[PDB]
RNA sequence: GGAGUAUGGUCGCAAGGCUGAAAAAUUGACGGAAGGGCACCACCAGGGGUGGAGCCUGCGCGCGCGCUACACUGACAGAGCCAGCGAGUACUCCCUUGGCCGAGAGGCCCGGGUAAACUCUGUCGUGCUGAGGAAUCCCUAGUAAGCGCAAGUCAUCAGCUUGCGUUGAUUACGUCCCUGCCCUUUGUACACACCGCCCGUCGCUACUACCGAU
């Protein structure tokens, strides 16, 4: 019983794991590439 | 004979499962069970929900079959040792608990 | 990078020696010498593959000249208590006719 | 596993293989033995056939009839 | 290939070649018109005369070897004996070529892996 | 652990444990030997009372050391001094104080010091062929050595 | 024979490396034909690919066949698939029990042409070359670990896949007397898969699907009173075999009666029985680091 | 900038409770009697387990599946004679008294706890020195039993599992009479040939007329 139950727990800690962190990669690679292509329009423009 | 043909005659004779009957018939059985006798129909004929000797006693003693349910008893073990192991698992490392004398 | 790392932080480890309650019973064999000891235990079993391969897709007929000049392998039946079935050969000598072996002995 | 049993007898459906009429190719229609320009394109294909029939023969009986 | 793509006597033409073919030894696929179309060979038939496929089937060595023992007439097909050495091979024969019924190559080859039973 | 027979892929261990009891609770595990070999401990082993069957890789040697990576919790201590250095206050000493103390030593095993090891310039045996398969092979890659 | 055997094994081989390559450059080939459908555009490589475009023109109509699901692809198997009413024949290992060679009766009485055999003293490889001199369709040595059932290996012969597969959680028919179970219904059962979806998963369906005799296609849904499940869950091919008797439209009534197997499988070796020169097409891959999470099937 | 290919953020819809767990059908439903085929889950002939004692895995103190003991099938002694799987710098039955050489960690030394079979010849003569009931289950040509020797194949298996060689039988090898199971009484290719419209209860559909309320 401990087998089937500790390696459920590990199943779905890792799906929990590799989702929360792919989140919030994209949210913060998209922040901060958006400014950041902003500035190169505006550098730019000059 | 055939668990087929066994069953097939078992549920005749219960009249679940026969020819289509008549209006007139219909009203002579009402002018004259079997919810348990189905129970004990569906456990007879689905058989490897358990398990038994095929051999009977080895000695006959006379003085006044299932001698098991494995998937009860895997069941049963199943939820005696969520109830214990998992909860002992979840709370490894806690402490404080109410204690109640009444 | 590689100037963000300290100088202890770079120093590594060492390995752990056969203790010596046992070194009668020979080195430890810790990673690189298991991986030395796998590739050669792998090239030596896909070559015995391979000619199982070759053992079970032989044909009996095949004809060659090497059979007209060659001795065979044969089995245990014909050769005996010695036999691989290796094909010999030669070692290198010969039935070495009279008159040269006559020379021989005058020389000798 | 008993009602899923119990759900595709009842919506009877089986993956299982049918048997296939042996011959489906040639006789795709399949009558009995027994008793009984759009043009332009049958020309070709009869013409088809043709070359069809003379190649068989020709490779056929080239290669000793063991085909 | 000049038919029209839906065309079903095009598709049953298309795998009446490719299976003929496939079972003639000329080809290798059985799925392709392209195959057909710069795969089909000279050099295929050449390699599906008797003395090439005795080659590969390595009865001799080389295609002299082939080509004079057949000459000279040792090698069954079958039953029949051969002479005409283009004598075309399909798969389906390419396993029952073997040698005739007594001939010094068969005893060559039994002489060697110490078989040799004169009966 | 340390390897008792070692047969090619399944092996049994020594002197890892004493009762079976122990080892059908560690049953199904996981178990990795120094070389580099992950592996499962499957199922007690029946006459000898300590011995047990793991199936590995490739077999462990003889000389190897089989190991169980367990990770066992652990609980710190509740003693606590406030120091009282307005009133005077004892405190508890420094170990090294301690063995300088009362004449102790600093412990340490001869095992685990580290030390430079001397290998020799692993070389191996040469193929074997079966013979089975030396009377079968075909001609042109037929042995040949006198 | 043998050698036509053994020369088809090979050829078959040879036409499956060829169609690695080939499928590889169809996957550049079938680009084309639906962006001529719609008029979209496409890389302008495979615009300029002019061997692609010969060929092309030469040979649409297999893949156009393809997309209609009308040809038989080339496997082991899709020879003679509803031709044959496929023999098979069931031996265990070299000295069986009591309850072994019962179950392996039983399960010759569970696929419904087997034939079953004795083993005796008698040896692997010349096994497998008499079944393969009786022309067979199968082949299944199921072997015991202490008067209960191991290992099935399904094999499915000329030369196709051996499905070795340990059995876990089974009890057999001879426990249960025989007054109240009854002899078996021989009759030409139904199949029904439930949940593979891999083709890994269609694969071993396949190799199932053929050690069953072909159900006559008229009145495939009606007749018939015993059918045969297979179900997946954690990788784990379980099976459940009933005999059902249908009191209505609304309601059937099942009857558990050939055994309960629940075998997971850890070899499809492409490759027939005893021959070690496997060409391991999958396997159980304990031991490796996420091996054990993940899901094939 | 165009084209795809993804990754997750943002918004709309799906996301309003006449509710409160437990058919279709001209084809449909169930049977029965005749006719064949089949079967070691059938007959007939035979064999051989398990089930008796013990060991013990597994399954739920019980249980079978294996293994072992059980006396003429004797012992002991000599002599004589044949196999198949078999090769990873690799495999070890422990744990201890002493002593050696080791300022110390050890290593030594001595103790304690390429078959089985078969055949032949002689020496003895049944002696706590007893081959598993009812029951059941299996089995028809290298099939059954007996014997060993090996390997330990990721999964299962050492309390064993699996290979492979050796010695190789009785008794059937007919039959559908018991129990059965399957399927014929539709369709499915035509000859010379033969047979000659099974049966039941109902259902459903069309029509006929009735009955009586409102």
């Amino acid at each position: 019983f401990i087998r089937r139950e500790q390696l459920r727990i590990k199943k779905e800690k890792d799906e929990a794991y590799e989702k929360k962190f792919k989140r919030i990669i994209a949210e913060i690679q998209n922040e901060e590439g958006r400014a950041a292509n902003e500035y190169a329009r505006e550098k730019a423009a000059r | 004979g055939s668990q087929l043909k066994r069953l097939k005659a078992s549920l005749r004779e219960q009249g679940l499962i026969g020819p289509q009957k008549s209006k007139k018939q219909k009203r002579q059985n009402a002018n004259d069970q079997k919810a348990e006798a189905l129970k004990s129909i569906r456990e007879q004929f689905n058989p490897f929900q358990f398990k038994t000797n095929a051999r009977g006693p080895k000695f006959e003693v006379t003085t006044n079959v299932i001698k098991g349910r494995p998937e009860l008893s895997r069941a049963r073990s199943e939820e005696k040792r969520r109830q214990t192991i998992l909860v002992e698992m979840q709370r490894r490392n806690k402490v404080g608990g109410i204690i109640d004398r009444r | 990078m590689s100037s963000l790392r300290h100088a202890i932080q770079r120093r590594a480890h060492k390995e752990r020696a056969q203790p010596l309650e046992r070194q009668r019973l020979g080195i430890l064999e810790k990673k690189k010498d298991y991986r030395l000891r796998a590739r050669d235990y792998k090239k030596k079993q896909a070559v015995l593959k391979s000619l199982r391969q070759k053992a079970a897709e032989r044909n009996e007929d095949e004809f060659y000249f090497g059979m007209m000049s060659r001795k065979g392998p044969g089995s245990a039946l014909t050769r005996g208590k010695g036999f691989t079935g290796t094909v010999d050969g030669d070692r290198g000598n010969k039935a070495l006719s009279v008159e040269t072996v006559r020379l021989l002995k005058t020389q000798d | 596993i008993e009602e899923l049993i119990k759900r595709r007898i009842l919506a009877g459906e089986f993956d299982e293989v049918l048997r296939r009429r042996p011959d489906m190719f040639g006789n795709p229609h399949g009558v009995r033995r027994g008793l009984v320009a759009d043009e332009k394109l049958r020309r070709d294909e009869e013409e088809i056939k043709r070359m069809w029939k003379e190649i068989s023969a020709k490779l056929d009986a080239l290669s000793s009839w063991h085909y | 290939s000049l038919l029209p793509p839906d065309n079903e006597v095009r598709r049953k033409h298309e795998t009446l070649l490719l299976d003929k073919l496939y079972d003639m030894g000329i080809l290798s696929t059985k799925a392709k018109l392209s195959a057909v179309e710069h795969n089909v060979t000279v050099s295929a038939f050449a390699r599906r005369r008797l003395p090439v496929v005795m080659t590969r089937l390595r009865m001799a060595e080389t295609v002299q070897a082939a080509t004079k023992l057949i000459e000279q007439g040792h090698v069954r097909v079958g039953v029949e004996e051969v002479r005409d050495p283009a004598f075309l091979v399909t798969r389906n024969m390419e396993d029952f070529v073997t040698w005739t019924v007594g001939s010094k190559i068969k005893q060559n080859i039994m002489k060697y892996r110490d078989k040799l039973d004169d009966f | 652990g340390t390897p008792w027979k070692i047969f090619k892929n399944t092996a049994f261990i020594k002197d890892m444990f004493n009762s079976s009891l122990e080892i059908a609770k560690f049953e199904g595990a996981a178990i990795r030997t120094v070389s580099g070999i992950r592996g499962q401990i499957k199922r007690a082993l029946s006459k000898p009372e300590g011995y047990f069957r793991a199936t590995f890789e490739d077999k462990i040697l003889l000389s190897d050391i089989v190991i169980l990576k367990a990770w066992y919790p652990v609980k710190p201590k509740q003693f606590y001094n406030p120091a009282t250095n307005l009133i005077g206050w004892q405190s508890m000493r420094l170990t090294g104080e301690i063995r300088r103390a009362e004449n102790i030593p600093t412990p340490q095993n001869p095992n685990s010091t580290y030390r430079k090891i001397e290998r020799p310039e692993r070389h191996f045996n040469p193929l074997r062929v079966p013979k089975n398969l030396a009377a079968e092979l075909p001609f042109k890659s037929q042995i040949v050595q006198t | 024979m043998l050698r036509k055997q053994a020369r088809q094994r090979r050829d078959y081989l040879y036409r499956r490396a060829l169609l690695l390559r080939d499928a590889e450059i169809a996957e550049k080939r079938a680009k084309l034909r639906a962006a001529l459908a719609s008029g979209k555009p496409l890389d302008p490589k495979i615009a300029n690919d002019k061997e692609l475009r010969k060929d092309f023109d030469y040979d649409v109509s297999r893949d156009i066949a393809k997309e209609q699901g009308e040809i038989d692809i080339d496997d082991e198997y899709s020879e003679l698939s509803g031709i044959v009413d496929p023999r098979v024949l069931v031996t265990t290992s070299r000295d069986p029990s009591s309850r072994l060679m019962a179950f392996s009766k039983e399960i010759r009485l569970m696929f419904p042409t087997a034939i079953r055999l004795n083993r005796g003293n008698l040896i692997l490889p010349d096994l497998v070359m008499s079944a393969q001199r009786e022309r067979l369709s199968d082949i299944i040595l199921l072997h015991e670990h202490r008067g209960t059932p191991t290992a099935i290996t399904i094999s499915h012969f000329p030369h196709g896949p051996t499905l070795m597969a340990s059995l876990h959680n089974v009890v057999l028919r001879a426990d249960i007397p025989k007054s109240i179970k009854g002899t078996v219904s021989e009759s030409y059962p139904h199949l029904i898969f439930e949940g593979f979806r891999t083709p890994l998963g269609q694969r071993v369906v396949k190799i199932l699907k053929h050690l069953f005799p072909p159900r006559d296609p008229t009145n495939n849904a009606k007749s018939g009173n015993r059918v045969i499940t297979f179900v997946n869950q954690d990788d784990c091919i379980e099976v459940r075999h009933h005999v059902y008797v249908r009191t209505n439209y609304n309601s059937v009534e099942l009857s558990e009666v050939g055994p309960r197997f629940t075998m997971r499988p850890f070899s499809i070796t492409m490759g027939t029985l005893e021959n070690k020169d496997a060409d391991v097409e999958w396997h159980l891959s304990q031991y490796t680091r996420t091996g054990r999470k993940k899901n094939y099937f």
